[PDB]
RNA sequence: GAGCCGGUAGCGGGCGUGGAUCCCUGGAUGUCCGAAUGGGGGAACCCGGCCGGCGGGAACGCCGGUCACCGCGCGCGCGGGGGGAACCUGGGGAACUGAAACAUCUCAGUACCCAGAGGAGAGGAAAGAGAAAUCGACUCCCUGAGUAGCGGCGAGCGAAAGGGGACCAGCCUAAACCGUCCGGCUUGUCCGGGCGGGGUCGGGGGCCCUCGGCCGAAUCCCCAGCCUAGCCGAAGCUGUUGGGAAGCAGCGCCAGAGAGGGUGAAAGCCCCGUAGGCGAAAGGUGGGGGGAUAGGUGAGGGUACCCGAGUACCCCGUGGUUCGUGGAGCCAUGGGGGAAUCUGGGCGGACCACCGCCUAAGGCUAAGUACUCCGGGUGACCGAUAGCGCACCAGUA
RNA sequence: CGAAUGCCGGCAUGAGUAACGAUAAAGAGGGUGAGAAUCCCUCUCGCCGUAAGCCCAAGGGUUCCUACGCAAUGGUCGUCAGCGUAGGGUUAGGCGGGACCUAAGGUGAAGCCGAAAGGCGUAGCCGAAGGGCAGCCGGUUAAUAUUCCGGCCCUUCCCGCA
RNA sequence: CCUCUAAGCACAACCUGCGGGAACCCGUACCGCAAACCGACACAGGUGGGCGGGUGCAAGAGCACUCAGGCGCGCGGGAGA
């Protein structure tokens, strides 16, 4: 659990962003919902060691 | 996985009643799409779900090719008489 | 790739057409059309707009991508092809020499 | 057919013939056919508890070679396969 | 190495010379179906068991493992299963056709089906070939040669030797005997069963006392080199008609680069390139180059020990080879009879006797050759009815 | 290239000709619209009424509904449409299937037999508008409703108490 | 479903009520004797089950009319060979 509860996190963060998106208030679209590429593999990358 | 469930809700003239009775329909992750997915709705909004229902929805398009997007889950809760809270109210 | 070309973002001759000779400015280069933009081709575009706003005044509408095989660049010099002088860590654009 | 210890069956031709022969006169052919010759097969039996084979019966004296044997091992009920890999 | 966020054109939204976009290499995640493999299934779906996890919870849930079947050895473990445009081997295998009918025949062991296997497959080290006191594995190409032959001696089918080449290579195993060991019994100074040691025409081997003795793998790690990204790559300016110059003209220059493309047209000198030469951290790749390993070193003379068994040989039935019953050998083998192990056994085209040749009934064995889904270049190849059926969102409507 | 009842493409002719797909049948007044016999409404007229009406399976799949349209498809026209564009819409412990069962028939461990493909085959499993299983009535939007909601009832399981 | 005992368990396990809990996957729109299915067609054809009202004629799922409901059959206007 070294880099989980923050994937817990960021997926709460995405859908806060696809809430956001629905409703007609999502004004920086690829400026925030394309954290999933450094952002969230961020922390869904170890070696499972042991 | 828990958060990858619950894909977005829809803004719609149907899902802005539920807020009379029972909380709005989302589109849900069609596949591993449980109706017990209360363990997804009320460990997101933080309420008590009473009871769910389900769907299959959205078929086709043309412009050359066919299946509008998707054919995504939706449904909603009929969650406990006024835990129904978290800001949605917006728009409808 | 092979999408890759004279130079880049800076000023430039051009040595084309109407405009055979003219020192223009920074290029924003195309370039999958291999072509620049930079102070040339001055076409005027006949449209609206899409989204309908602060509509028809004047048109000083503007440029025109011109195909990138005819910008020459410059240095203290004119024209005088780009090279590659490496330095044994880089690889930096010295033309037919002047310098830099 | 089968194989048990032995290679499968063949095809053959049939080479119909209505004539005198060459040693006594002309000779000719018929008909060549598809005569399919399954070779000899015979159920055996033997008791190295309840065993029993499809066996080509020019190798009937092969399996009782086989038979005469003692390979170590006690049934785990059927075993042919240590009778047959068991051999050479 | 400066632009990107695929085929973006649009929300404007961000992201980059502290290195992005891309491309390659190595991982990770790979839902579900599919050999499908937990069971079912009408593919892409349902329904589980066991273990471990979230009133999120004991019941329904979901997650992450593991649960097919078969083959090999000691409940335990390593493979197999299906796919592939052709190429190949084996098991089967037509018929139209041709014979100016047709049945033998031919088409043809073709097509096709099945199995298998791999970058090749096959075959392969002589029980060979057949005229030479000869050749010496196998395969492929050209000759032999449309010869020899076969053939309702019609139609037609059609070698092999020799000889040129390519390539090159030989080896493991009971060509018996000694010990080992679960048990066999009539406890036998012994039956067969697994290994192990022996064993491959100082004609072979085992056994019996002279005369003592290391070449080299197909196997293994290496290393170039090859790819899988790329990179550097020479030298032209002006005037001219023109929409536009590279055209025309003048004055040049490079050339290990005057192949080609695009550039507003006709460009060696604008770009991309080409000649030439660099480049691999990572993976594949590879004795082409050197390294070691595994293996190989009754020469002699004897006491007739062993040289692969329902096999050879004989007959009946057939296929293969040029061979269609013929004078029918040979090679395979479905039926029946059924041997011996070197004064053995087979072959040299019935057979027999001389003279030769060669060791079956166990297996492996690179290389050269066929192929082209694939990648590249090449074209007296096509230029949209052509070329693939598709230059285009086509095996689509 | 001129012929192959050639092939592909085009355009003719036939020809503004036959037809327009039931001899159930229309007429009028308002709208709307650029435009109307055809769209909407009204009022008569007619036609089916063991259906030409409702409901469910089979099948088809978004044709449903609303809004913007009318080039195209409607055998005419079309503002209309089932057609185009976009957006909504299908809510089940109780209805139907599966976490239940078998019939014919498949598949099929065992077993048999086939050159291979494979062909059988016991148990088992699959197999369904058959058996079994817990629901009725009303309302609501533009669309769903035995699902949503209102009332009453009922079923399985799991835990706790007796 | 009812029942009887094997294995086993008899500190379980079932059974009856009362309290709480849990109830999963798919189907559900619309047409459904048709313009949406099958017939290349908005095709006079084909299509399984259930309700299929009233009055009259002996009865009737007939026939005649007609509720409810749904259509006037997606070309018409003339003329009167
Ligand atoms: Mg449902
Ligand atoms: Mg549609
Ligand atoms: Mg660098
Ligand atoms: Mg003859
Ligand atoms: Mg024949
Ligand atoms: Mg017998
Ligand atoms: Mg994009
Ligand atoms: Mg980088
Ligand atoms: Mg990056
Ligand atoms: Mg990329
Ligand atoms: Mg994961
Ligand atoms: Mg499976
Ligand atoms: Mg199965
Ligand atoms: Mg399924
Ligand atoms: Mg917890
Ligand atoms: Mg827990
Ligand atoms: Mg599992
Ligand atoms: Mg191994
Ligand atoms: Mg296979
Ligand atoms: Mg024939
Ligand atoms: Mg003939
Ligand atoms: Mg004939
Ligand atoms: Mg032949
Ligand atoms: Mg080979
Ligand atoms: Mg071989
Ligand atoms: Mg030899
Ligand atoms: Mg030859
Ligand atoms: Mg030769
Ligand atoms: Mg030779
Ligand atoms: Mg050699
Ligand atoms: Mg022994
Ligand atoms: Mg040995
Ligand atoms: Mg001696
Ligand atoms: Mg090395
Ligand atoms: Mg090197
Ligand atoms: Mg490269
Ligand atoms: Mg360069
Ligand atoms: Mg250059
Ligand atoms: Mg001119
Ligand atoms: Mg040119
Ligand atoms: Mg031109
Ligand atoms: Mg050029
Ligand atoms: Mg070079
Ligand atoms: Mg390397
Ligand atoms: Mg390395
Ligand atoms: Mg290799
Ligand atoms: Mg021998
Ligand atoms: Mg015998
Ligand atoms: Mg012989
Ligand atoms: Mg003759
Ligand atoms: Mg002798
Ligand atoms: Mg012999
Ligand atoms: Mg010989
Ligand atoms: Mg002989
Ligand atoms: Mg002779
Ligand atoms: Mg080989
Ligand atoms: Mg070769
Ligand atoms: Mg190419
Ligand atoms: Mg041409
Ligand atoms: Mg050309
Ligand atoms: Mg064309
Ligand atoms: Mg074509
Ligand atoms: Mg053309
Ligand atoms: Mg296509
Ligand atoms: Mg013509
Ligand atoms: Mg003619
Ligand atoms: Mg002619
Ligand atoms: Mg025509
Ligand atoms: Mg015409
Ligand atoms: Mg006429
Ligand atoms: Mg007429
Ligand atoms: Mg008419
Ligand atoms: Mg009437
Ligand atoms: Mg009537
Ligand atoms: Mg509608
Ligand atoms: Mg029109
Ligand atoms: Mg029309
Ligand atoms: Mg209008
Ligand atoms: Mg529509
Ligand atoms: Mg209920
Ligand atoms: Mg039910
Ligand atoms: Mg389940
Ligand atoms: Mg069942
Ligand atoms: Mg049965
Ligand atoms: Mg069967
Ligand atoms: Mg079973
Ligand atoms: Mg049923
Ligand atoms: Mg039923
Ligand atoms: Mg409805
Ligand atoms: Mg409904
Ligand atoms: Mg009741
Ligand atoms: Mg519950
Ligand atoms: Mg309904
Ligand atoms: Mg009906
Ligand atoms: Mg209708
Ligand atoms: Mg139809
Ligand atoms: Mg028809
Ligand atoms: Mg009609
Ligand atoms: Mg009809
Ligand atoms: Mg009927
Ligand atoms: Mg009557
Ligand atoms: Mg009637
Ligand atoms: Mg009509
Ligand atoms: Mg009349």
């Amino acid at each position: 659990e070294a880099r989980k509860l923050s994937p817990v996190e960021l997926e709460k963060l995405v859908r806060e962003k696809k809430r956001e998106l629905m409703e007609l208030r999502f004004q920086a679209s690829i400026g925030q919902l394309s954290q999933n590429h450094k952002i969230r593999d961020l922390k869904r990358q170890i070696a499972r060691l042991l | 996985t828990a958060y990858d469930v619950i894909l977005a809700p829809v803004l719609s003239e149907k899902a802005y009643a539920g807020f009379a009775e029972g909380k709005y329909t989302f589109w849900v992750h069609p596949k591993a799409t449980k109706t017990e997915i209360k363990n997804a709705v009320e460990t997101a909004f933080k309420v008590k779900v009473v009871k769910v229902n389900t769907l299959h929805v959205r078929g086709k398009k043309k412009r050359l090719g066919r299946y509008l997007g998707k054919r995504p889950d939706r449904k909603k809760a009929i969650v406990q008489v006024a835990p129904g809270q978290k800001i949605e109210a917006l728009e409808g | 790739r092979v999408k890759m070309h004279v130079k880049k973002g800076d000023t430039v001759l051009v040595a084309s057409g109407k405009y055979k000779g003219r020192v223009g400015k920074v290029k924003e280069v195309l370039p999958k059309k291999y072509a620049v933009i930079v102070e040339g081709v001055n076409i005027v575009k006949k449209a609206v707009r899409v989204s309908p706003k602060y509509p028809q005044g004047g048109f000083i509408e503007k440029e025109a991508p011109l195909h990138a095989s005819k910008v020459r660049p410059i240095c203290p010099a004119c024209g005088k092809p780009t090279r590659v002088r490496k330095k044994f860590l880089e690889n930096g654009k010295k033309i037919r020499v002047c310098a830099k | 057919s089968g194989k048990r210890p032995i290679v499968a069956n063949s095809i053959q031709r049939r080479g119909k013939a209505k004539r005198e022969g060459g040693v006594g006169k002309k000779t000719t052919g018929i008909s060549k056919r598809r005569q399919y010759p399954n070779l000899q097969k015979v159920r055996v039996r033997v008791a190295g508890q309840e065993i029993t084979f499809r066996v080509a019966a020019s190798h009937i004296p092969k399996v009782y070679e086989l038979v005469e044997r003692a390979k170590g091992l006690k049934l785990e009920g059927l075993s042919p396969k240590e009778i047959k890999k068991e051999l050479l």
